[PDB]
């Protein structure tokens, strides 16, 4: 069973608000 | 308006809107920074690279980003070839014998020998060591990528080159939430190797088939799912004996010394 995902149903995720204009 | 279209996951619409903004203000470096990142999310690699070049020429201070991410985009193309079995990735740190069957499985899949490929992956997985550790404070007995083509292997971009890093070669990993739009494609990471080395790295944050076969939500890393073909798309997911953690939510990962 090692290293095996037991479930392959879709996963809903946390969404992140990300910056669009920065380069540093 | 393009910002809000992005937030709604409407990539095509966001791109159309943003291109019109750039056309209107073609010397505005910040719009081209947005555009390069958006093109990267959409997997339009050559066009993203084109915008980086122009960003470099407009804003010389952005040049280290330009160097870093133009070579990251080059690496994203090696990924397609690697998972298609057409390109061999280099391996960082101590060689791991069990990587060889993993790599051979990729080339056997590509030739339509899926049974033989599965047999090699089973052997690779058997041979790869279960190493205990912690995600933050939560212990695990073993950890791997949910992608069975990788198992306990981390894809990395280090000093401008794509590589596989066996997780058994890893001591610790530290990452923060994604901060910039490009972070949805490549999540910055600090790696500490079992051999003592430490390096900054970029982690390809989505499964390689996401650009071609996912939807906009998968390209934005807002879901993880498996296609009828059995291949995963969307945000990278790690699984353990005890639970699972998506890459964007990972902060500290530590492995116990062997």
């Amino acid at each position: 069973q090692k290293f095996i995902a037991r479930n392959r149903a879709p996963r809903v995720q946390i969404e992140y608000d990300v910056e669009l204009y920065g380069a540093e | 308006i393009a910002e809000e279209l992005l937030r709604a996951g409407r990539l095509d619409d966001a791109l159309k809107a943003l291109q019109e903004q750039v056309r209107s203000q073609p010397s505005n470096a910040t719009l081209r920074i947005f555009l390069f990142q958006l093109l990267a999310v959409m997997g339009q690699w050559a066009r993203a690279q084109n915008q980086l070049k122009v960003v470099g020429e407009l804003d010389a201070s952005a040049l280290p980003m330009v160097q870093t991410y133009s070579t990251a985009i080059d690496c994203e193309a090696l990924r397609r070839e690697v998972f298609a079995g057409r390109l061999t990735p280099v391996i960082l740190g101590q060689p791991a014998e069990w990587i060889a069957p993993l790599l051979q499985a990729l080339s056997l899949d590509a030739e339509g020998h899926g049974e033989a490929a599965q047999a090699l992956r089973e052997q690779a997985f058997d041979a790869a060591p279960a190493v205990p550790g912690r995600i933050g404070e939560a212990p695990f007995a073993w950890l791997a990528d949910a992608d069975t083509r990788l198992g306990p292997v981390l894809e990395v971009i280090v000093n401008g080159r794509y590589a596989w890093l066996p997780m058994s070669n890893l001591r610790s990993l530290k990452v923060e939430a994604p901060s910039d739009l490009r972070d949805l494609v490549w999540l910055p990471a600090e790696l500490t190797l079992a051999n003592g080395g430490a390096t900054v790295a970029l982690l390809p944050a989505r499964y390689a088939e996401t650009v071609e076969h996912g939807d906009d939500a998968a390209r934005l890393g807002r879901k993880t799912e498996w296609l009828d073909s059995g291949l995963p798309v969307g945000q990278r997911l790690f699984v353990t004996d005890a639970g699972e953690t998506a890459l964007f939510d990972l902060r500290e990962l530590d492995f116990e010394p062997t």
